[PDB]
């Protein structure tokens, strides 16, 4: 469901104080909930696996 | 981008061929390509008043955009413009403010120690757009159009084609 | 004054003029200046006169 995204602050200038915290604070707080799916959906198709692999012998 | 002329023009007292040493093309000096440093014709002769408007005709809004002038010292106010106060009056349908150039010593950077600092509008389409200038005005003699989408790259990376 | 358990919202406007030959009769030839004040909030405002489209 591929959708376009784009900078929303600079990399070579400043930003200020007080939105800085905010964009920060949103980043940090998304990272968190992907890592966190990642490693979970992904234990639950390698438990999967075994199970399945092992009901055909 | 696309540049449209404003075609503003100025009387016989006002000189708009101002230059400055710190801005150089080809060895000469030089302003920026599209804003008018407006100044007396003879120094210590005040300003004159006048008042400027921009007529929009396109379909779709331009971006405007200007600059006003701080001087350096009361030595320098009185030469490029006069002894009279200074004033700038700006006036849309929808955008309004006054601003006042303010004379004051700062540090030196580049060869010059004054400052000048830009502001900028949308004009929509069919309105006017109005500058009642006394003094200090650094006149635009273009106006940009923004047009389309595309995306913004901020890296230093060397470039591939392939 | 505010004798009243809640705070209450209070709202004001200046006027600019549209000449010279304007404020000169509404309000006189001197100087004009707005000075606001609270225990919290203070500010200074000031008509200015130009020219606009109508
Ligand atoms: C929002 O997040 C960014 C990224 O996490 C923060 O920028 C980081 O700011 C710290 C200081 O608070 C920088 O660390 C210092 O940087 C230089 C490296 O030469 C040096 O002074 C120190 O050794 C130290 O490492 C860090 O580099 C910087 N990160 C980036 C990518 O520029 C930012 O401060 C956060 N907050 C706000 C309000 O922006
Ligand atoms: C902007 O300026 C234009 C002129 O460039 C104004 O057009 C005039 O409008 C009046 C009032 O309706 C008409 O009587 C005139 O005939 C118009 N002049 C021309 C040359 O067409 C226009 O009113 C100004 N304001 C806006 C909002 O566009």
């Amino acid at each position: 469901t591929n959708t376009e995204f784009e900078s929303i602050e600079s990399e070579f200038s400043e930003i200020e104080h007080q939105i800085g915290n905010v964009i920060n604070w949103t980043k940090d707080s998304i990272t968190d909930i992907w890592t966190y799916q990642a490693e979970l959906l992904v234990a639950m198709e390698n438990q999967h696996t075994i199970d399945m692999a092992d009901s055909e012998m | 981008i696309n540049k449209i002329s404003t075609g503003f023009t100025y009387g016989s007292s006002i000189n708009s061929a101002g230059t400055t040493r710190a801005c150089m093309r080809n060895g000469g000096n030089s302003f920026y390509a599209e804003l008018k440093w407006l100044v007396s014709k003879s120094k210590g002769q005040n300003f004159p008043q006048t008042t400027n408007t921009y007529r929009n005709t396109d379909t779709a809004e331009h971006l405007i955009m200007w600059g006003i002038h701080h001087p350096s010292s009361t030595q320098e106010k009185n030469d490029l413009y006069g002894t009279q106060s200074l004033s700038i009056s700006v006036g849309s349908s929808t955008y309004r403010n006054n601003f006042v150039p303010v004379v004051g010593a700062r540090p030196q950077v580049n060869g010059q120690s004054g400052r000048i600092d830009f502001h900028w509008t949308l004009v929509q389409p069919g309105d006017n757009i109005t500058f009642s200038h006394n003094g200090g005005l650094i006149a635009p003699s273009r106006v940009s159009k923004l047009i389309g989408r595309g995306l913004g790259i901020q890296s230093d990376a060397p470039i591939d084609n392939n």
